[PDB]
């Protein structure tokens, strides 16, 4: 029967996404439920600890901005459209050479480990936790993408063979 | 031989340093510029022409200390009146403030901006370390420059120039005694830095002197200016006795090695005898037993470990002024043979003492005056678990009710560092507890 | 030097800056004619707090003299202390005191803000010693409210790195019922706290209370009540720039005003006085000073925060005294209040003192207290709304000026969160 392949492939894409997806949901909820003092805590610093800088450049580069500059990256969390951008994030639109450059700079890096960053600043904590989950979710979504598109081709064939 | 270079950082450390300078200047009779009329009078140093002639001399007079301050008022004060040729205008230093009561502020925020110009004077001061001996640094330890700038300099002194002895004179209340619940938070890291990088600290409790200044000395209007004047008298009674005249004239090294006989610095609380209302209004000359007894008056001995307790390793009394040998040996033997006081059971010896024999010749004016008999005291207790235990306790007494580490990290420092340093103070408690019950 | 430029917005906001001018100038040695009268140390340095020096020792404003309309400008220039220097330092154009909040934010504010913002733009980057901006703001018509919220927003977008102090002259915060104001006012307040760094709030009717009782005057003139505030203001700004080891600057003042930072309101009160401006005795000693700090009936802003929790106190003194006596008298009055400042921190008062006395005064001081436990105000604006939120015949006026319904929804949300916040801080 026809659904056998469609079902298999669909479950296959979901088994991959479920490993990373409760983390993304937990992580968006982390960023939403911050008190307004912990944006001032990460912002105020003149000379930041280096892990703070690395987590604030990480999220800024992921999220929307081309700025490495401590003066420009720290204010982005006080934009009125920060949570609108994160709620209406498209992780698909992020381009493939660029993704692998982000994992090289931040993911692989020694001082971007979650324990080393929360040690430095728990107020960086929520922001690093989204940056990790998201950048990992774009990586797993793009990785299941060749089989996700073959699914939407099979679904289209499966409807058309049904209307025949 | 003579004394040695002195570094004055912070506003307390400059006014203490000016008070001490006036003491050296006043006994000397030094002229403001010149050209000086005596053959020759001792006071800073054993020449007095061309003035200061402080071991360092010549040109436009090369100074024997460095003052660094926020306001031109002190440079105006020296440039207009006396001390004017006793310093050089380019090493009389004056800047600005922007202030924070935060560790991260002196360590980073102003600390990376003002460093290279003052560094260049530190590097030259370490090149010309007159008197040979070491660095006398007058602190500046409790605030944001006190906590931050001192922690950065202490390491930088120690790693580059650790062969030199570093003497630090500190004004700071014993933990929890202060009304401020948030005062330990900036001080926790410096307290931790001190563990590695401070072999030698002489500590005054500003709260203990405030109580002495108001009640023993019976001063109607205490202010900062008058307190720092009184702690200059301490610094002078110690230092000005051991410079080169009628004394044992014990070296910096010789003292340090008696203070610190085993790992980790042995910092004592300082006290001072003639901070008494009778003395200020002028009274008897006194015998060495009586100056002792004045020093062992209520409020003048510490109540920290409980007055007779805490298991003293030693007390060291520094007898300035003319002295009789019978009188001094009985002066330290009587307390021991009374045996009110508590010592460690392995070592009830207490042979630690300074006996010197020059009188103060200073003129009437201040709270010091011309005398025959003086003393200063350094008290060492083993059972100091109580200090560490209060630092540990007081940080959490805010912290458990509501978290308050935010601002000390908002000025640019790591979060976990604060509480790890706190955890250290908590493990220190039991190390100084066990030696406090001795063996 | 400090060189502070004072921006002055709306009719009482200028009136209070006017009344400051004439006190600060006399104090710091600058004549009505703009000529010298000093020969005292602050009548020599300190004096560049608001002024600059030229022309054989005649003094040019760093805080330039500005209004909107010519006859009101004429009053600033007639002085006594506006007559100082050559015409490039007098500025004017447009008018204000318009109507309708939604119209004032959009159509009328668009024209007004352009003429005003362009003044500041040239001035801002031409003052290289600027240690900060001083802002005296009031609520007059649609211009002082809705135009004004745009203004603060527009100016803080141009200068987020420049230090700002907002003193707000406010008619007594929300007393007696309102019609369609409550959405408009919580939208204004929601714009206030995202566009404001440091907020001091002055209440007219606390002035009237102190006028009838302390001052013993039965005509409560508001020019005189501003002239009293100015004298006290002078007392603050000048003191922190004298010697004295308890005085303090920038980040040490800042952390103290908000120990937990989400913006909070800051409340003026009075120190030594049993009178000012009348009566032979007007008071000067350490119990007299403290007495009014540990009362409740001098402080600004009708919202009663002190019953819920007393919260942190900034005190600033000028005059000779025993540093130790004040600290013994402070141990007294802080254990009348106990741990009722907040649970978390027992004792919660920090002082700043100088030895050198004020103009003809022997000793004086100020109290600046702190916002906790003020949900009653945010519940009272919602409660005064209900009858007219049901009957609703006048919010069409507002929405038809360009204002969307959803910004009002969000605003009521923010008012509800502010009720929350104060209630949380009380616990």
């Amino acid at each position: 029967k026809q659904q056998e392949v469609i079902a298999d492939k669909q479950m296959s894409v979901k088994e991959d996404l479920d490993k990373v997806e409760p983390a993304v949901i937990e992580a968006q909820n982390a960023v939403k439920s911050i008190k307004k003092q912990h944006l001032v805590e990460v912002r105020s610093m003149a000379n930041p600890p280096a892990a703070v800088k690395l987590a604030l450049e990480s999220i800024c580069l992921l999220l929307g901005e081309s700025t490495t500059d401590w003066k420009q990256i720290r204010s982005i969390i006080m934009r009125e459209n920060f949570i609108p951008t994160i709620v209406n994030f498209s992780a698909e639109e992020i381009s493939d050479a660029i993704r692998e450059k982000m994992k090289k700079n931040y993911m692989s890096n020694p001082s971007y480990n979650y324990e080393i960053v929360n040690r430095a600043s728990l107020a960086c904590g929520p922001m690093v936790k989204w940056a990790i989950a998201q950048l990992n979710y774009a990586d797993m979504l793009k990785r299941v993408e060749p089989l996700r598109n073959e699914l939407q081709k099979l679904e289209d064939d499966a409807k058309d063979n049904q209307q025949k | 031989m003579r004394e040695c270079i002195s570094i004055h950082v912070g506003q307390a450390g400059v006014q203490i340093g000016n008070a001490c300078w006036e003491l050296y200047c006043l006994e000397h009779g030094i002229q403001p510029d010149g050209q000086m009329p005596s053959d020759k009078t001792i006071g800073g140093g054993d020449d007095s022409f061309n003035t200061f002639f402080s071991e360092t001399g010549a040109g436009k007079h090369v100074p024997r200390a460095v003052f660094v301050d926020l306001e031109p008022t002190v440079i105006d004060e020296v440039r207009t009146g006396t001390y004017r040729q006793l310093f050089h205008p380019e090493q009389l230093i004056t800047g600005k403030e922007d202030a924070a009561n935060n560790y991260a502020r002196g360590h980073y925020t102003i600390g990376k901006e003002i460093i290279d110009l003052v560094l260049d004077r530190i590097r030259k001061l370490a090149d010309q370390c007159t008197g040979l001996q070491g660095f006398s640094v007058f602190h500046s330890f409790g605030g944001g420059t006190g906590s931050g700038f001192t922690s950065l300099l202490m390491e930088r002194l120690s790693v580059d120039y650790g062969k030199k002895s570093k003497l630090e004179f500190s004004i700071y209340p014993a933990p929890q005694v202060s009304t401020a619940v948030v005062e330990p938070y900036n001080s926790i890291l410096t307290t931790h830095t001190t563990l590695e990088h401070s072999d030698c600290a002489f500590m005054v409790d500003n709260e203990a002197i405030y109580d002495i200044c108001r009640r023993n000395l019976d001063i109607e209007r205490p202010t900062y200016t008058n307190l720092n004047r009184l702690i200059g008298q301490i610094v002078s009674s110690i230092t000005a006795s051991l410079r080169f005249d009628g004394a044992l004239n014990v070296d910096l090294t010789e003292f340090q090695t008696n203070l610190v006989p085993y790992p980790r610095g042995h910092f004592p609380l300082a006290t001072y005898a003639p901070v008494i209302s009778a003395e200020k209004a002028y009274h008897e000359q006194l015998s060495v037993a009586e100056i002792t007894n004045a020093c062992f008056e209520p409020a003048n001995q510490m109540v920290k470990c409980d007055p007779r307790h805490g298991k003293y390793m030693a007390c060291c009394l520094l007898y300035r002024g003319d002295v009789v040998p019978k009188d001094v040996n009985a002066a330290i033997a009587t307390i021991k043979t009374k045996r009110t006081i508590q010592f460690v059971d392995w070592c009830p010896t207490g042979f630690k003492v300074g006996i010197n024999y020059e009188p103060p010749t200073v003129v009437p004016g201040g709270d010091l005056a011309k005398v025959q008999r003086a003393v200063c005291m350094l008290s060492n207790t083993t059972a100091i678990a109580e200090a560490w235990a209060r630092l540990d306790h007081k940080f959490d007494l805010m912290y458990a009710k509501r978290a308050f580490v935010h601002w000390y990290v908002g000025e640019g420092m790591e979060e976990g560092e604060f509480s790890e340093a706190r955890e250290d103070m908590a493990a220190l408690e039991k190390d100084y507890e066990e030696v406090g019950v001795d063996s | 030097m400090r060189e502070i430029v004072h921006i002055q917005a709306g009719q009482c906001g200028n009136q209070i800056g006017a009344k400051f001018w004439e006190v600060i100038s006399d104090e710091h040695g600058i004549d009505p004619t703009g000529s010298y009268h000093g020969d005292s140390d602050l009548q020599l340095e300190r004096i560049n707090v608001y002024y600059n020096e030229a022309a054989g020792n005649k003094y040019v404003p760093r805080a330039i003299l500005v209004d909107l309309e010519p006859g009101t400008m004429d009053s600033v220039r007639s002085g006594p202390f506006g007559q100082i220097f050559r015409p490039d330092n007098f500025v004017f154009g447009q008018s204000g005191a318009g109507n309708n909040w939604a119209k004032g934010h959009y159509t009328e504010g668009a024209e007004l803000v352009d003429s005003v913002l362009d003044v500041v733009r040239k001035e801002s980057e031409s003052c290289d010693c600027l240690q900060g901006f001083q802002l005296t703001h009031s609520l007059g018509g649609g211009t002082g409210s809705g135009m004004g919220t745009l203004l603060i927003s527009k100016i803080r977008e141009e200068y987020p790195d420049r230090i700002m102090n907002t003193f707000s002259v406010v008619p007594s915060p929300k007393v007696s019922d309102t019609v369609v104001e409550p959405y408009n006012a919580t939208l204004s307040v929601h714009q206030l706290v995202e566009n404001t760094d440091e907020t001091y709030c002055i209440d007219n009717e606390a002035l009237y209370d102190i006028c009838f009782r302390t001052l013993k005057l039965t005509t409560p003139t508001y020019g005189d009540l501003n002239h009293l505030v100015s004298a006290t203001m002078s007392g603050v700004t000048t003191c922190l720039r004298f010697p004295g080891q308890l005085n303090a600057d920038l980040r040490k003042l800042a952390v103290n005003m908000v120990p937990f930072p989400r913006l909070h309101f800051f409340m003026p009160g009075f120190a030594p006085l049993t009178s000012r401006g009348s009566q032979q005795y007007r008071a000067l000693t350490v119990p007299e000073l403290t007495q009014q700090m540990f009362d409740a009936k001098n402080m600004m802003a009708a919202c009663d925060p002190r019953h819920g929790r007393y919260l942190t106190v900034a005190a600033v003194f000028r005059g000779r005294m025993s540093m130790k006596e004040v600290d013994e008298q402070m141990l007294n009055v802080q254990n009348k209040n106990s741990s009722y400042f907040v649970e978390w921190i027992p004792n919660n008062v920090k002082t700043a003192v100088c030895d050198i006395p004020p103009r003809g005064l022997k000793m004086s001081a100020t109290f600046i207290g702190n916002s906790t436990a003020i949900q009653e105000l945010f519940k009272r604006i919602s409660e005064q709304f209900t009858a007219m939120f049901r009957r609703k015949a006048f919010l069409h006026w507002y929405t038809g000026e360009g204002m969307d319904e959803m910004e009002f929804t969000e605003a009521e949300s923010n008012m509800n969160d502010l009720v929350s916040e104060y209630q949380q801080y009380q616990d």
